[PDB]
RNA sequence: AGUGGGUAAGAGC
């Protein structure tokens, strides 16, 4: 919905099930343990 | 010559820088003109 | 002493090589001491395109390999094994192959 | 660009995706001010009405919005996201990359085709489509 | 050996920059004609 | 019209091309014409 | 000379 803001505590990545993807290792920050 | 009978003169041929153009343009187009066309009809394209 | 700088940087070099490379926890690429990358087994196609490393990394990797090769190059002298024109010969022989 | 939809925060983008139950949702990752971003937007908005039908368009300004940067490899100037009852699809688009549109198609006929396709597909319950047009070479001659 | 060094003086910004880029917390990364209208 | 011109002779020889000589064949022709014109590669007495 | 442009998608265990 629009003009509404996000919830408190809530992840965007999460809340969904989405799964992202690593097309090399060139592009994006070091992946953190 | 129709009368001496005799090799008077040397005609040197050459295919015109136009025409060259032409058959690479033509050469261009079909080539650019392939994505989404059979191999058959390009082969062909370039046969005529 | 320099050849203890050149092993201690080449050990540097090693090291933060082997840290991009485990980069997204990725570790099936095994680089050895001498600056070579190969994967530890037959890996699939999928991690094989999730392994791909720009030209700027082997670059990179190269140009250490090459240092290790120097270094390594005065060790050997320092240990014995090879004379100082031995030596000579083999540095000459590096910067020319 | 300032035509089609913009969303804010992340949120917003997954009530999206997560509204959407029979239309694909196609969407622009990357910034208004990027040619390349505006080429994708002129194009989507030339597009945005013939396939209202079966696709909707929203815009994602990945500064304001970086929480997929990560996730989503949202690190080209400019890419492009189809999703299908949230789930993203693949497109086989040839250039080795099927997560992601990462270039610019100046053609709005093959951005139609490419959202077709992605449509056809996803409703067959497939998660990946093979791409109508093959894109490992630009064709240039 | 000089001109391997000399290759270096200019290779090494290069390097310095990507794996500055590379390392770093947070990653960064035809328009002739659509570019005026 | 093309009938009824070739019929009565509306246009003369020297218009091409004619339904009687390909294009090559009118090249071949018009260097076969010019070598046989009479005397035509003289140059002692300055004819040019 | 050279990297790629060579990820099948799906089901839960």
């Amino acid at each position: 919905f629009l003009g509404m803001p996000a919830p408190l505590g809530y992840v965007p990545g999460l809340g969904r099930g989405a799964t992202g993807f690593t097309t090399r290792s060139d592009i994006g920050p070091a992946r953190d343990a | 010559n129709e009368v001496t009978k005799e090799r008077t003169a040397q005609c040197f041929l050459r295919v015109d820088d136009e025409s060259m153009q032409r058959f690479h343009n033509r050469v261009r187009q079909i080539l650019m003109a392939s994505g989404s066309t059979t191999f058959t009809k390009i082969v062909n394209k370039w046969n005529t | 002493d320099w050849v203890e700088v050149g092993l201690q940087v080449c050990r540097q070099g090693y090291n933060m090589l082997n840290l991009l490379i485990h980069r997204k926890n990725l570790n099936y690429l095994h680089l050895d001491y001498n600056f070579n990358l190969k994967p530890v087994k037959t890996l699939t196609t999928k991690e094989r395109k999730k392994s791909r490393f720009g030209n700027a990394f082997h670059l990179c990797r190269e140009v250490l390999r090459l240092t290790k090769l120097v270094v390594d190059s005065h060790v050997q002298y320092r240990l014995g094994n090879v004379d100082a024109f031995q030596l000579a010969d083999g540095l000459q022989y590096i910067f020319a192959h | 660009s300032y035509m089609l939809p913009h969303l804010h925060n992340g949120w917003q983008v997954d009530q999206a995706i997560l509204s959407e139950e029979d239309r694909v949702v196609v969407i622009r990752f990357g910034h208004d001010w990027d040619p390349t971003c505006m080429k994708m937007d002129e194009v989507l908005y030339s597009i945005a009405e013939k396939v209202k039908n079966f696709a909707v368009i929203y815009l994602v300004d990945i500064t304001e919005v970086p929480d997929f940067n990560k996730m989503y490899e949202l690190y080209d100037p400019c890419t492009v996201m189809f999703f299908f009852r949230n789930k993203h699809i693949m497109i086989d688009l040839g250039t080795g990359n099927n997560n992601k549109i990462n270039w610019a198609m100046e053609d709005k006929q093959e951005m139609v085709d490419i959202i077709e396709t992605v449509y056809r597909g996803a409703r067959k319950g497939r998660g990946l489509v093979v791409s109508p047009k093959d894109y490992s070479t630009k064709y240039r001659y | 050996w000089r001109v391997w060094l000399f290759f270096m003086r200019g290779i090494t910004p290069l390097l310095e920059r990507w794996l500055g880029n590379l390392l770093a917390r947070q990653f960064e990364g035809q328009r002739v004609e659509s570019h005026f209208d | 019209l093309w009938y009824e011109a070739d019929k009565r002779r509306l246009f003369p020889p020297w218009i091409k091309p004619a339904d009687t000589e390909p294009p090559p064949l009118l090249v071949y022709k018009w260097c076969q014409g010019i070598n046989n014109l009479q005397d035509v590669w003289e140059t002692s007495e300055g004819e040019c």
